[PDB]
């Protein structure tokens, strides 16, 4: 079921995108009237995180260190989930995070896996990222993760054998651009899984015989002050290593 | 190589066929993901009571809070992450923590060379928490051996926040 | 009270005034434990029985 979705022409990454601002919830804390500094895997203020696009597809192979951004700029709901692990193939354990509607399925096994996944297009079919399964140590379901033109915003991060998802959807008038201001991802799921994570790619899809940008970055450890108000809300931050 | 057995009714129990499950318990290099059911203890709230939410703990009296959190939130935070409020794990309220109330003691000590009559008060804490016969409330704490007088007069013995002990017949 | 003030000031005469002698401490009356809702959905039962 597997196809061969590549461009195959360079298309080298851009990166004409500031990531002016965009924290994430360090804690489930009612904190309020209040500036604290917390030290936490955010990415920085005005970083270089890579403007990509897809639709001849762009989903290539990106690292994973302690954690990934991740965001686009849909209307056309081309983004269907993210692969994380090891390997990526056979030789490794790895996770499927796929969406659909009303939910999301996850997934961790030892799968073979296809040289370019994609998803089957009505009918669908993950038959077209995964060959074959066995071996298996993690299954879930809870909510969609990919819910509905907002900016849809993500952050994964993999520590103390969690998987760790944030997000926040945000209107746009945007095409190939962030929206200006502070704003602060929540969890959508704290995922008990025990898996190694290295590398990761997108999971597009289209009806096979729109398109896409998206906006992928890393994360490191830095010190951020962060102002709540008397709701639980963050509604502004200070970046304590960027100026 | 896989046969069948000739299990009947009539059979002793050493061949008699039974019907097995079992458990086992495994701990690997990741979250837990099992375990059995948790029991609550009933909920008290203008009370000081040994609080543990969700294994947070403290002592203190715990009662309606008017603070509001994102459904995302579990606890409110002091100063070096104390914590000061806590919703309920069942129950979709916001509790406030009132630490349980402290402070020293103070005895009103006449001269001993006139009298041995003295009155004790407790700072910081209300009469309703301390209690005796005479007991009245001050702006400094819980006042009780003590009466009082709503005239002004000079000041022999400081309780606080104006308010001034002495001896008269 | 009279008694105790005699022992903070290691005297056993004290002039008009006031002495700190203990400390005020409210105590707890009961033990609180919450766990959130618990329900058996679990494919345990589906082995057992
Ligand atoms: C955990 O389980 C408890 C049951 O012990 C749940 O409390 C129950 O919540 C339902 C839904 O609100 C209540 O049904 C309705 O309640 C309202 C107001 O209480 C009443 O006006 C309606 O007639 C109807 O009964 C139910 O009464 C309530 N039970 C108790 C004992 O409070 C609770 O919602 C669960 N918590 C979570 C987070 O799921
Ligand atoms: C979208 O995915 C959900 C779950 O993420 C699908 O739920 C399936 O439900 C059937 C019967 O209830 C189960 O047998 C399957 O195991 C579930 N599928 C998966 C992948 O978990 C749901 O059918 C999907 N489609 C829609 C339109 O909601
Ligand atoms: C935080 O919550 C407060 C309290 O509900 C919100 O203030 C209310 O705002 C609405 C409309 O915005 C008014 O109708 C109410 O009169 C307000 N209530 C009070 C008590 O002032 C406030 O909107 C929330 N703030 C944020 C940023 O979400
Ligand atoms: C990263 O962004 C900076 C903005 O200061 C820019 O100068 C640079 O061109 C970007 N990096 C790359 C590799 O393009
Ligand atoms: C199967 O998965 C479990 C849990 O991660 C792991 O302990 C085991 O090594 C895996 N086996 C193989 C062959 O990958
Ligand atoms: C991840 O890789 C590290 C290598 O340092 C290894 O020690 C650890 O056991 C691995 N963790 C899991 C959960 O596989
Ligand atoms: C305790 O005394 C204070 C005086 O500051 C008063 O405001 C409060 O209402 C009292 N509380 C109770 C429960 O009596
Ligand atoms: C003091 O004032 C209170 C409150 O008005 C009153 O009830 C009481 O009778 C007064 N006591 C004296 C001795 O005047």
């Amino acid at each position: 079921q597997c196809v061969n979705l590549t461009t195959r022409t360079q298309l080298p990454p851009a990166y004409t995108n500031s990531f002016t601002r965009g924290v994430y919830y360090p804690d489930k804390v009612f904190r309020s009237s209040v500036l604290h500094s917390t030290q936490d895997l955010f990415l920085p203020f005005f970083s270089n995180v890579t403007w990509f696009h897809a639709i001849r597809f762009d989903n290539p192979v990106l690292p994973f260190n302690d954690g990934v951004y991740f965001a686009s700029t849909e209307k056309s709901n081309i983004i269907r989930g993210w692969i994380f692990g090891t390997t990526l193939d056979s030789k490794t354990q790895s996770l499927l995070i796929v969406n659909n509607a009303t939910n999301v399925v996850i997934k961790v096994c030892e799968f073979q896996f296809c040289n370019d996944p994609f998803l089957g297009v009505w009918m669908e079919s993950e038959f077209r990222v995964y060959s074959s399964a066995n071996n298996c140590t993690f299954e879930y379901v809870s909510q969609p993760f990919l819910m509905d033109k907002n900016l849809r915003e993500f952050v994964f991060k993999n520590i103390d054998g969690y998987f760790k998802i944030y997000s926040k959807h945000t209107p746009i008038n945007l095409v190939r651009d962030l929206p200006q201001g502070f704003s602060a991802l929540e969890p959508l799921v704290d995922l008990p899984i025990g898996i190694n994570i290295t590398r990761f790619q997108t999971l597009l899809a289209l009806h096979r015989s729109g398109a896409a940008a998206y906006y992928v970055g890393y994360l490191q450890p830095r010190t951020f002050l962060l102002k709540y108000n008397e709701n639980g809300t963050i509604t502004d931050a200070v970046d304590c290593a960027l100026d | 190589p896989l046969q069948s057995y000739g299990f009947q009714p009539t059979n002793g129990v050493g061949y008699q066929p039974y019907r097995v499950v079992v458990l086992s318990f495994e701990l690997l290099h990741a979250p837990a993901t099992v375990c059995g059911p948790k029991k609550s203890t009933n909920l008290v709230k203008n009370k000081c009571v040994n609080f543990n939410f969700n294994g947070l703990t403290g002592t203190g009296v715990l009662t309606e809070s008017n603070k509001k959190f994102l459904p995302f939130q579990q606890f409110g935070r002091d100063i070096a992450d104390t914590t000061d409020a806590v919703r309920d794990p069942q129950t979709l309220e916001i509790l406030d923590i009132t630490p349980c109330s402290f402070g020293g003691v103070s005895v009103i000590t006449p001269g001993t060379n006139t009298s041995n009559q003295v009155a004790v008060l407790y700072q910081d804490v209300n009469c309703t928490e301390v209690t005796g016969s005479n007991v009245f409330q001050t702006r400094a704490g819980c006042l009780i051996g003590a009466e009082h007088v709503n005239n002004s007069y000079e000041c022999d013995i400081p309780i606080g926040a104006g308010i001034c002990a002495s001896y008269q017949t | 009270p009279l008694s105790e003030t005699k022992c903070t000031l290691k005297s056993f005469t004290v002039e008009k005034g006031i002495y700190q002698t203990s400390n005020f401490r409210v105590q707890p009356t009961e033990s609180i434990v919450r766990f959130p809702n618990i329900t058996n959905l679990c494919p345990f039962g589906e082995v057992f029985n």
